[PDB]
């Protein structure tokens, strides 16, 4: 229903792209992404899901799995068929008075809703990794960093999470 | 912890 | 946006609707057929976001099932958001007549090799919602296979993952 | 089995 798209990426010398894969329902999906590697330049992230490497469907393989076919993988160009964080949901919270939307938060993870919040009325989950924040991605931040963004925000807070 |  | 829903009770006082907390949000887990919830289009998935004006998040299963069991008056006003977890995947079937995955008790439990369901990316621990827009929850399996076998090459469906 | 094949 929401359309795949081909990356090609080029190895390093060690044959790497930057990546770190995840074995999550028998799909594979990004893990972590190396800053300023060429995963990063084909603007793949955390969550989004890797139908076929070089054409092989990545059905029920296991990250290791995964890895190795990347590392076994002939040639200096790889190509990947990429489906867009298939999970990813947004939610847009208004501040209230006293400058918050409505919930607790540690290791960029949603863990409660304060009661009464625009949070609450929005019907925002738990267990659910906060992705960006107002267009910016809070992916391999301190949740330091994460509370910076939300303070220096407008009132209006819009925020990409999925279920962790 | 961090309250938003 | 979420969309607002106005039940109106049987007598007897129920409106055919079983709901589950998922991480700290309240959902629709079964509808009956010929029921108040039917009538105003709630399905499993579905996520309520507030009942008569107070919000569900943080709130249990056996509070849900509290709040409307004590409901007071004939009305019962809702805020919903429609399946927030839904997913939707099109497979074609090959010449066996296969899309490529096995299920038990309305879930995917493996994806074939080889398949269009493997091509897809269709994924183990969900639940089968529709097919072809085509309720499927409460069926048996073989309701569910004969479905599949009376759609066409092109199958559509409707996932979620289990909770 | 009681597997169904889709």
């Amino acid at each position: 229903a929401m359309d795949p798209r081909e990356v090609i990426l080029c190895k390093d010398q060690d044959g790497k792209i930057g990546l770190r894969l995840k074995s999550i329902d028998n799909g594979i999906f990004v893990q972590l992404v190396q800053a300023n590697s060429p995963a990063s330049l084909v603007g793949l992230r955390f969550g989004d899901q890797v139908l076929q490497i070089n054409g092989e469907n990545c059905a029920g393989w296991s990250s290791d799995k995964a890895h190795k076919v990347l590392k076994q993988a002939f040639g200096e160009k790889i190509t990947m068929t990429i489906r867009d964080r298939p999970f990813e949901r947004t939610i847009t919270m208004h501040k209230d008075s006293t400058g918050h939307v409505g919930f607790i938060f540690k290791n960029g993870k949603i863990t409660s809703i304060v009661k009464d919040s625009s949070a609450a009325r929005n019907g925002l989950l738990t267990e659910h990794n906060i992705c960006e924040i107002n267009g910016q991605n809070v992916i391999g931040l301190k949740d330091s960093q994460i509370a910076d963004i939300l303070s220096t925000s407008g009132t209006v807070v819009t925020i990409t999470i999925m279920p962790a | 912890e961090f309250y938003a």
